[PDB]
RNA sequence: GGAGGUCAACAUCAAGAACUGUGGGCGCCUAUAGAACUUAUAACGAACAUGGUUCUUGCCUUUUACCAGAAC
RNA sequence: AUCCUUAUGCACGGGAAAUACGCAUAUCAGUGAGGAUUCGUCCGAGAUUGUGUUUUUGCUGGUU
RNA sequence: AAAAAAUUAAGGUAUGUAUU
């Protein structure tokens, strides 16, 4: 089965209300973008992570906030969050559902 | 392919046609030469060869009937999930940055809701420590939040409490007993508890307010 | 390698590179014995298939067809030579060569890349294009 | 042929011989595929020969445990009922241990997505959650097949076992609680140990401690020796039978979970086409795991030490022991076995022997073993590493010894649970005739010389520790350390691991793992390094091998020196921020810094002081000693104890400012004392145990398995180092010098930021593309870095070689720096190069075009250009033309920011001008000399064409922004040209560009608010 | 016939005892080929250079360059 | 005549998802697909196989 | 009247149109 091709087609926009929607899982966020920045001549703030490999959180947090080292809140962007395949959703309901019935004869018994 | 099965020229020379760019004595005595060193100077096959030779006999009906493209690990399938289960990724959620979780407010925030459930069915030690650049700069607010109001101790504690918490120790005890120089409360109410440690100390604060 | 088609005059060579206008046209020149050239037959008989739409492979003989041999320059056991609308293409692989190829590449993969660079870069007039890996160092 | 080849690979890599690229790659699928054939071949005849543990053999093995535990009066672990305590706690513990996997992550792999959304859930629906787990506990016996894949660590190919995330949420849950519930109720007793309260090198300081204050094992004096042992307990897991394991788990368990435990190991586990039902083995990749581990060990070692010696090691349940201790001094000296400790695998035993009880065990080795040939000692395995005075010394007494007290144990454990051979056990003896004790924990290896019998040759090490009595309060005892001969070769391994796995990566990438590499290895081993002669040849090694991947990627051909300013300048300032370990010269010729005033250009060079030479500071200063440390946290925490007394005893709680004094002291370190969370984390236990098995769970190399700094603190502190490197290479100043910061335009530093181009390559992601495309966009990274760098890599030492002018610019390059041949030919577009000199030429006009009149000039005149001649360098040609209303008074031609000026030299008639572009390198970024000479030949050449013998050339650096001119001088320009010069390079258009255009190359960026408006 | 030929062509080329095969002459003798053992590789040359392969040391992991050991 | 129930069709209004939705001169399939089990029994419709698109389908508007 | 050398080379081709 064959590749398709290599030229490129014409870039085509839109975007609702809707098309916003999905594709805020597919960009970098706000609060993200802030990573890639590296504040120049002075050190990133990093935490090291479970791993114990520091990861650099560049300017996500405002000068003021590193002083204090408050970490900040923000705005944090609900869209992208993490969400079931639609297979695995119903396994879980499925599974839920079926427990309750379990519970209740240990309830009644 | 229909060139391929053609087979016939012009009497043309290769290069010209397409419009092509590019981007005997002695010779005797030297074969002699190469001859009298001439004169002085598989396995699989056989391993095979001997089977190939037992082949013979086979018939030409049965080399037809011959079952022709069996797939015995159903590669193609597995290959198809694969490609598609890889495709596209996904951008990871912003509640994952590292810094911000606590249990204590994740176990009472939680337990809580548990609970409820039930009842209706019825800082970070990883962060590096403040640069000494970026300390600076909320040291220089807050001096000029301080010499805005030289009253108002709202602007006093706080540059005694933002800084204790980001350092503390010499710098703090000194400014809450600088500003403290008589009516606010507050100022005295901070300065006892920060500057105190010792037992003489604490009293002599408290002649203060008193 | 029977997949692969071979061409058997000069003539073959030539009518082929021009019938073709869509796709790239590449050219093993090389001779059965050979060690290294058994070798490229084989990582192009596995590609052949999956570029069908963008390129087209034969495979061709010094001693079958000797007539290319000067206006070309072939040397060594065998040289890739891609053709686009009778254009001769050029890529630097950081060899030291920009003219056709040698060195035997070694992933599938790699070398599909490769295809679809010269095409890709090919299709706009451009004459050179930027093997994406260099392998100075392996050749 | 794909077999035998396969393994001959292997050991080719195992080597360091260099085999390619794509070969190590295949070597590994190959090798898999080959142990899962092993493995489903091991099943198979499994079936048709049954369980080897034979009915008479188990009994043996079960009714030890059942003796233990009633001696040791040891209640079950109940069932997890529905209104628990602690529910919330254990979840949120348990999801958090899965969670923080994805905590480094930008993107999301489909499954990834998968596994996140259901933690989400189940934060979201805990009673849900809950109900649903313990309804699986109490039924669910089916499950999905598991997956498995191989990691390479080049040496050990292992396996690596993926869960479906459904059943991975119980198995935490239940892990958690098995752990949390065992050790609330002590079941495991002192000696079973990669436990919680204790780092690996700190339980290696106690192990020797322990073995010095033992009474009386070191006098020699009459006929006493000792003994130690080492024995991989072989394949234990991998033998671990389960009609048994179930029967185990009922004694310690309720029924429920003991059977949930025993059916989650059957599965189906899939490996690509291949496919095999695991019914003998345990399978190390699911959470409850580590306990069943933990578990089965403490069967075999009731075998070794037995009931009787058992109880003296642990103690009574009422009154357990310490780690090493006893009661008194008649318990220690009972039985041969004295310490005893089991990490995971391998075990440590320690056994004291008197002739009398020495030579028995001697004889009936012997005689069930006759040695007529003396061949005891063939195959008897030195410690390889130490010098001969210093290793075990083969001697009939002390090898018969060794092999008797293997050979010992060896009876005690049947070979249906384990496999215990001589190969893999390693012995010590300490008599008469060896002074020296040697054994290996973690990967030390350790030597115990006591002060008694010092006078057989030594010389002291890094390494070394005293070790004290806790009676005599002296130096009875010497320790050295050395790296262990395995742990140097995993990391030559690892290290080629980086320069092999990378086709294309950054620069930047491959520097940032060699310093997690590097940290890793040296905040471990920290005393040890500096006492093994290969493995810092390794490191100095290591260090030159990534340089040489970074030079190869910049040019072909390598240079003679590359400033060591390019590597070890930290990410921020643009350099790779690599760590050092080795000596690097900074030659004090890259010292030289320069920078301009309006005043005039000053310049610095700290060469000239003649002392020390300036070195790269390295990591061996800024990490301490594992010494000091524990000495610390001895005193440390018995201060703390101490202040936890005094606020109570005045009825007062801690307060900071006393503990403000000490927080990164003592190994526990005392601010996880006053962290909020710690209140949760007494819940969480077992945690040492489980980084331990997260190797097999998932596919990342964590080279800190032997920290949680949630329980320990932060270990280590290099920001010394970051600053002294910086100083080492002179200030930010004297970096600079070697970058491109003075042609982006910016005054200061201060307010400006870099754009990662880590998260740059994820936008790039999110479109749908190609390979070709993107690997292209993997390469972009590079190209900034050249930039930024591009004044130090293009200079006549770095490449040698020959010159090479770009086509209508004028910068030459020194070789074909294949990617900074791309970005200047941007940087420069449309003729950009010709129109600067045309702008900074109108500027001169429009400034002197206006000022006839108060210069008295009858005319200026911008002549006809030659198209070429702006950027040609050789010959140059006359500009604006300048004239006078008589004449002019001329001076010695000199330098513009210079006072002393006489005009009486001449007077003659007419002036033109040169404004000549030069864009420099490191080597000269001075316009002073190259401006003089430039005019000095342009005069007096004869193909150069001028209107009088009278002229000032204007030279300008466009790289850092430098200019000068060397004038013949008339009242009214010297103060003139300099206030106009002032407002020409801060104003111009052509220039306006450049520096617009240019910190787009290297994505400088100024800011003040962030947040969008 | 003889010496010498800075003339060529064609064969061989360390020595020795012992085994097998072929040919010639009257079991013996002579010649040629193969195998084994010894001498010391007393040297066909009191001289000694380059290259290929396979291994082992250094390497930019590249050469129409090499470092210095091994065997063929 | 009002009222009520189920199915199907067009439809205002409100949500969720596109790793999802289909297609086949193609194999079987209540004459039992595919699962669960406390081992006594219990649910009952799709599973293979090849393939098309899937960070997007059509359509407008601004600003340069 | 205190001291300079003993290391070499390839992996460096701008397309593209027009004229010959
Ligand atoms: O609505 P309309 O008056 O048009 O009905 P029709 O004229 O079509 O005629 C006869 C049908 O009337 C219905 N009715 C009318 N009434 C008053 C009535 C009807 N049906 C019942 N039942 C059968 C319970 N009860 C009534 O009081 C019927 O459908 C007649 O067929």
């Amino acid at each position: 089965k064959a590749l398709p091709i290599p030229e490129d087609q014409p870039k085509k926009k839109r975007a609702g209300r809707k098309f916003r929607k999905y594709k805020e899982k597919f960009r970098l966020s706000h609060v993200r973008q802030l990573q890639n920045r590296m504040e120049f001549g002075k050190q990133e703030q990093t935490v090291l992570d479970s791993y114990g490999e520091e990861v650099g959180l560049g300017m996500s947090n405002t000068s003021l906030q590193q002083a204090v080292g408050a970490t900040s809140g923000s705005r944090r962007s609900a869209g992208n969050q993490a969400k079931l395949t639609k297979v695995m959703k119903h396994r879980i309901s499925e599974a839920n559902q079926q427990a309750d019935e379990f519970l209740i004869s240990l309830g009644h018994n | 392919p229909s060139f391929l099965d053609q087979e016939p020229p012009a009497g043309y020379v290769p290069g010209i046609g397409r419009g092509a760019t590019g981007f005997k004595t002695l010779e005797l005595k030297l074969a002699q030469k190469k001859k009298k060193r001439a004169n002085e100077k598989s396995n699989v096959k056989r391993q095979f060869a001997d089977l190939k030779e037992s082949l013979a006999a086979v018939t030409e009906s049965e080399w037809m009937d011959i079952p022709d493209a069996t797939d015995f690990t159903r590669r193609n399938k597995r290959n198809r999930i694969q490609e598609q289960l890889n495709r596209k990724t996904y951008a990871a959620p912003d509640s994952l940055i590292p810094g911000n979780v606590d249990l204590n407010k994740l176990t009472e925030e939680r337990e809580k809701l548990l609970q409820s459930q039930i009842d209706e069915n019825l800082r970070v030690n990883s962060l590096s420590d403040a640069t000494l650049e970026d300390l600076q700069k909320m040291r220089t607010i807050l001096k000029s939040y301080r010499k805005a109001d030289p009253t108002n101790p709202q602007g006093w504690i706080a540059s005694a409490r933002l800084e204790e918490k980001a350092r503390k120790f010499s710098v703090a005890k000194k400014i809450i007993e600088n500003g403290c120089q008589p009516r606010s409360s507050d100022i005295w109410l901070e300065n006892i508890r920060l500057h105190e440690s010792d037992v003489h100390y604490c009293k002599t604060l408290v002649a203060t307010a008193i | 390698s029977v997949l692969l088609p071979q061409l058997r005059t000069g003539w073959h060579v030539d009518q082929a590179i021009v019938t073709e206008t869509k796709r790239l046209v590449v050219i093993r020149f090389g001779r059965k014995n050979d060690r290294q050239c058994m070798i490229m037959d084989e990582l192009l008989s596995s590609i052949a298939e999956r570029v069908r739409n963008f390129a087209v492979i034969y495979l061709c003989d010094i001693d079958e067809v000797s007539d290319f041999d000067e206006m070309y320059e072939l040397t060594d056991p065998m040289t890739v030579m891609f053709f686009y609308h009778n254009k001769h293409m050029m890529c630097d692989f950081g060899t030291g060569n920009n003219n056709k190829l040698n060195f035997i590449v070694d992933d599938k993969q790699e070398m599909i890349d490769i295809l679809e660079t010269i095409f890709r870069g090919a299709r706009k007039n451009k004459g050179l294009v930027v093997s994406p890996y260099d392998y100075n160092h392996k050749r | 042929a794909w077999v035998s080849a396969a393994h001959y690979n292997r050991e080719r890599i195992k080597r360091g011989a260099h085999v390619e690229k794509t070969m190590v790659k295949k070597n590994l699928g190959r090798l898999t595929r080959l142990w899962i054939k092993n493995e489903q071949e091991r099943q198979r005849q499994i079936q048709k020969n049954g369980p080897e543990i034979t009915p008479e053999e188990a009994t043996t093995i079960f009714s030890v445990m059942v003796e233990w535990l009633e001696s040791r009066s040891f209640s079950p672990i109940p069932f997890p009922p529905l209104t628990y305590k602690n529910d919330t706690k254990i979840l949120v513990l348990a999801l958090e241990d899965l969670k923080d996997v994805y905590a480094s992550k930008v993107r999301l792999n489909a499954s990834e997505r998968e596994e996140l959304a259901l933690i989400e859930e189940a934060y979201d629906n805990p009673h849900d959650t809950l109900n649903r787990i313990k309804k699986y506990l109490l039924t669910q016996r089916v499950f999905k097949p598991v997956d498995i894949t191989m990691m390479e660590n080049y040496q050990n190919i292992s396996p690596v076992y993926s869960v479906d995330p459904l059943e991975k949420i119980t198995d935490a849950y239940l892990d958690q609680y098995l752990w949390y519930e065992a050790d609330q109720r002590k079941l495991f007793p002192n000696w079973i140990k990669p436990s919680d309260s204790e780092i690996p090198p700190l339980l290696v300081y106690k192990w020797t401690q322990g073995i010095n204050n033992l009474s009386e094992i070191w006098d020699v004096s009459r006929g006493q020796s000792a003994v130690l042992l080492e024995t991989t307990l072989g394949e234990m897991a991998e033998k671990i039978d389960f009609t048994l394991l179930n029967r185990l788990l009922r004694l310690i368990v309720d029924p429920n979970i003991a059977d949930y435990i025993t059916a989650k190991n059957n599965v189906v586990i899939n490996f690509k086409d291949m496919s095999h039902v695991n019914k003998y083995g345990l399978i190390r990749g699911l959470k409850f795991a580590s306990f069943i581990f933990q578990y089965y060990g403490l069967v075999i070692d009731l075998l070794l030490l037995g009931q009787e010696r058992a109880t003296d090691l642990a103690g009574p349940a009422n009154n357990p022991n310490e780690f090493m201790q006893f009661k008194s001094k008649e318990v220690e000296k009972a039985h041969p076995i004295r310490l005893y400790t089991r990490y995971l695998d391998r075990i440590y035993m320690l056994f004291h022997f008197e002739e009398d009880e020495g030579e028995e065990l001697t004889d009936e080795y012997l005689a069930e073993n006759p040695d007529p040939n003396f061949e005891n000692s063939i195959g008897y395995n030195n410690r390889k590493c130490w010098p001969k005075d210093s290793r075990m010394r083969l001697i009939r007494q002390d090898v018969n010894l060794g092999r008797a007290v293997f050979w010992e144990i060896q009876s005690r454990v049947p070979t249906s649970l384990t496999s215990i051979k001589w190969e893999n056990a390693f012995v010590s003896v300490y008599s008469k005739n060896n002074p020296n004790l040697l054994f290996s924990m973690c990967g030390f290896e350790v030597r115990i010389l006591p002060r008694q019998r010092m006078e057989e040759v030594v010389s002291n090490d890094e390494g070394v520790w005293d070790l004290v009595d806790e009676r005599t309060k002296q130096r009875t005892a010497k320790a050295y350390l050395k790296v262990s001969e395995e742990e140097i070769k995993k990391f030559d391994s690892r290290i080629r691991g980086i320069l092999m796995a990378s086709g294309s990566t950054t620069f930047t990438k491959v520097a940032a793992k060699w310093n997690t590499s590097l940290i890793s290895l040296f905040t471990y081993f920290r005393e040890a390094i500096v006492a093994t002669e290969p493995l810092l040849d390794i490191l100095v090694k290591g260090e030159t091998r990534i340089q040489n991947r970074v030079k190869l990627g910049l040019n072909s051909k390598m240079p003679t020196r590359f400033p060591p300013a390019v590597f070890y300048t930290p990410k921020e300032l643009g350099g790779l921020g690599m760590i050092s370990a080795s000596h690097i010269l900074i030659p004090a010729s890259d010292l030289s810094w320069s920078k301009q005033t309006d005043t005039g250009i000053t310049h610095f060079r700290a060469g000239m002081t003649h002392e020390d030479e300036k070195l790269i500071p390295t990591i061996f200063r800024y990490i301490t000693t594992w010494e000091n440390e524990f000495l610390d946290s001895q005193r440390v925490w018995a201060e703390y104890a101490t202040k936890r007394q005094e606020a109570i005893q005045q009825n007062r709680r801690l307060a900071f400012e006393e503990l403000e004094g000490s927080w990164d002291r003592g190994i526990p370190r005392i601010s996880t004392l006053f962290q909020r969370d710690r209140h949760t984390l007494a819940y969480d236990r077992g945690h040492r145990i489980r980084r331990e098995f997260k190797q097999y769970s998932l596919e990342r190399n964590s080279p800190f398995w032997w920290t949680n700094s949630h329980h320990d603190g932060k270990l280590w502190n290099l920001n010394a180092y970051r600053t002294d490197v910086i100083q080492a290479l002179g200030g930010i100043e004297t970096i600079l010098e070697h970058t491109l910061f003075k042609g982006t335009g910016f005054n200061s530093w201060e307010g400006l930021f870099w754009e990662k181009a880590s998260g740059f390559e994820d936008s790039m992601q999110f479109k749908k593309l190609t390979h070709a495309q993107r690997t292209g966009l993997s390469q972009i990274p590079n190209r900034r870095f050249t930039l930024w760098w591009s004044p130090t890599i293009n200079r006549a030492n770095v490449y040698v070689g020959f010159l090479v002018q770009l086509d209508l610019t004028g910068i030459f390059l020194h070789g074909k720096i294949p990617t900074l041949k791309i970005s200047l030919i941007q940087i420069f577009r449309a003729h950009l190069w010709q129109k600067i000199h045309e702008s900074i030429v109108f500027d001169i006009c429009q400034i002197l075009d206006g000022e006839l009149d108060v210069l008295q000039i009858e005319s200026v005149t911008k002549e006809t250009v030659h198209p070429r001649k702006s950027y040609k360098m050789n010959s140059s040609a006359a500009d604006i033309t300048m004239e006078s209303v008589h004449e002019w008074e001329v001076s010695k031609p000199s330098l513009l920011h210079e006072t002393n000026d006489s005009f009486k030299g001449l007077i003659t008639n007419k002036m033109w001008f040169d404004v000549q572009l030069r864009y420099g390198d490191y080597d000269s970024h001075d316009i002073s000399r190259y401006v003089r000479a430039k005019f000095l030949d342009y005069t007096t050449d004869n193909v150069s064409m001028y209107p009088s013998p009278t002229g000032v050339m204007i030279g300008i650096d466009l790289a850092y922004n430098m200019y000068d001119a060397y004038g013949n001088w008339f009242n009214g320009l010297k103060p003139l040209i300099q206030n106009s010069m002032r407002t020409i390079m801060k104003a111009n258009p052509a220039l306006y560009v450049l520096r617009e255009r240019i910190r787009k190359g290297l994505q400088i960026y100024q800011s003040s608010v962030q947040e969008p408006f």
